[PDB]
């Protein structure tokens, strides 16, 4: 009685292959059993009504079987009993391995300017547990791993926190996963777009440098901010605005300027996080004489 | 209903024992019997082990029935009728041997 | 690549029959995660991993958690620890034998069989139990052990029994979980006198 157990991987869902090495061959009884010890082949009959597996190879060399549609539910000892006096086994112990799903990044809690962000990064399934990198604009980030079995797949987890200026909204970051069932070297990765919040910033542009009498002007108020401020106020001190403005939006429109539509005109957006004001000294020129420079 | 029964048999030691199994309706799948081992003696009426004493006594699509001749205390215990349906179904078969 | 040393097994809390004992295997260091396996003398044993990567190594630690009687007392448990640093088949095993307590029990032997007027008689209280009781207590019910008696230990021997030392004589022995008692019948005949 001799044993001899070579191994043999798979990706789960994917399929494997049993060589059943003999070295010189009569013509004897060979059987192979699911480790279940249910008989799959009787030589070469079929005995197991499950369709994945099929027979490849059965040459003076070897047999060959193929489970296609791998589950975890298929792992253990392959047998493979050649029956002569006396019988010899040959235990091919399938191996399943669940490569890591894509990861899934959630952040926390809104990322606010000068505050922090809290950002997530799992793995549901893995087999071997997975490894999560954490990397923003090239570099890598430090987090804090931590996984659980349900069974025979990892849930792995890590968890990474920084601090967010408006600069770093719009930026990328990634989480890269990586673990054995992927080859040497390679990952799966899932890349998340930051979103900060900033209090808002306006400044006017005008459509003219050089504003005459009976010109129209438009000013332009250039907000910025997250969330976008949705409305825009426009101001002239404690005084009205020119009749004939048009305040729409963000464009104040002065359309035949008289010498008394000057003044400073000011926009003014704000949203959650601030207020923002800009400030334009309206100066409608003539061909009247003018104090010298 | 397509369950396979065998009854335990009990023999005297160095005796044959006969081990029987039928189905009734053999949904077109060959039946078996497997030692207390796990291992393979009869696959329809292809023998497996090749033991001497161990002889095939029928093989018609409703019954395997083998004998183990001149039997031993070390052949004692739970043989394994299967049907090859889906799902598999097994009947156990239990050998006491008398004397020593 | 990092091994997995040894796995430390401990026990949380001491186990006691009728209930359940949790063990806990932990291999601090292993790059990949080591896969932490529990057999039961020759069965797998199902436990529940959860790591936790320290920097580039994890500290992987499983945990089983079943009954045990009286019978599982001093019994073996293996936890296995794999890895990829590890030859093919090989692993770091490790042995914890448990240490179920249980309510003592007490049976008597005697020394002989039948007893004659003047023999002497040394009466065994073989007592089992988890702790083990440490107090063999001997008693004669509400009246009073013989004379020359002296119970050292677990026996008790009588000296020269005269026909007024008969009547039932019970040892006593007792831990934290139970109480056992035995009970014994000194019946001692005289010399010429069938017993059968
Ligand atoms: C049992 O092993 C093989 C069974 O495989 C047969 O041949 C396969 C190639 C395929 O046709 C299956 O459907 C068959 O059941 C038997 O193979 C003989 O031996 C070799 C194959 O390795 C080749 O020399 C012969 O042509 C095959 N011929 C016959 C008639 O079987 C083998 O003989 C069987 N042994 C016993 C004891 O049944």
């Amino acid at each position: 009685q001799e044993v001899q157990t070579e191994q043999v991987t798979v990706a789960e869902g994917g399929v494997a292959e049993i060589t059943c090495r003999l070295h010189q061959y009569d013509g004897s009884i060979v059987v192979i059993q699911n480790p279940a010890r249910q008989t799959l082949f009787f030589n070469g009959t079929r005995a197991l009504k499950d369709e994945r597996f099929q027979l490849e190879e059965f040459s003076p060399r070897r047999v060959r079987i193929r489970l296609s549609d791998a589950r975890l539910e298929d792992e253990g000892g392959y047998f493979c009993q050649l029956y002569t006096e006396d019988t010899h086994h040959q235990i091919a112990t399938l191996t399943v391995l669940v490569a890591p799903e894509n990861p899934v990044v959630e952040v926390r809690e809104q990322a606010v300017e000068g505050g922090e962000v809290e950002l997530s990064c799992l793995v549901p399934r893995s087999r071997p547990a997975a490894v999560l990198r954490w990397y923003r604009d090239r570099k890598e980030l430090k987090g804090v791993s931590s996984g659980q079995e349900n069974g025979k797949v990892w849930s792995v987890a890590s968890t990474v926190r920084f601090r967010v200026d408006r600069k770093d909204d719009g930026g990328i970051v990634i989480c890269e996963a990586q673990n054995q069932a992927l080859p040497s070297g390679h990952s799966k990765q899932t890349q998340y777009v930051l979103d900060v919040q900033y209090s808002p910033t306006a400044r006017i542009h005008a459509s003219q440098a050089v504003v005459r009498e009976g010109d129209t002007l438009v000013l332009t108020c250039a907000v910025t901010g997250n969330p976008r401020p949705n409305q825009i106020r426009w101001n002239r001190g404690q005084e009205s605005l020119p009749e004939r403005a048009e305040a729409v939006g963000e464009t104040l429109t002065l359309p035949g300027l008289v010498s008394a539509d000057q003044g400073t005109y000011t926009c003014e957006a704000a949203n959650k996080h601030g207020h923002a004001r800009a400030l334009y000294v309206l100066v409608v020129y003539d061909p009247g004489a003018v104090v010298e420079a | 209903d397509s369950q396979p029964w065998t009854s335990d048999e009990t023999v005297v030691a160095g005796g044959t024992v006969v081990l029987k199994c039928q189905v009734k309706d053999h949904e077109d799948s060959s039946l078996q019997w497997s030692n207390p081992a796990q291992q393979t003696l009869y696959f329809g009426e292809k023998r497996a082990l090749r033991d001497n004493r161990i002889q095939l006594v029928s093989s018609t699509p409703h019954e395997l029935s083998i004998s183990i001749s001149n039997v031993a205390l070390a052949d004692e215990g739970e043989y394994t009728c299967s049907i090859f349906t889906m799902p598999v179904r097994t009947a156990k078969s239990l050998v006491t041997v008398l004397g020593i």
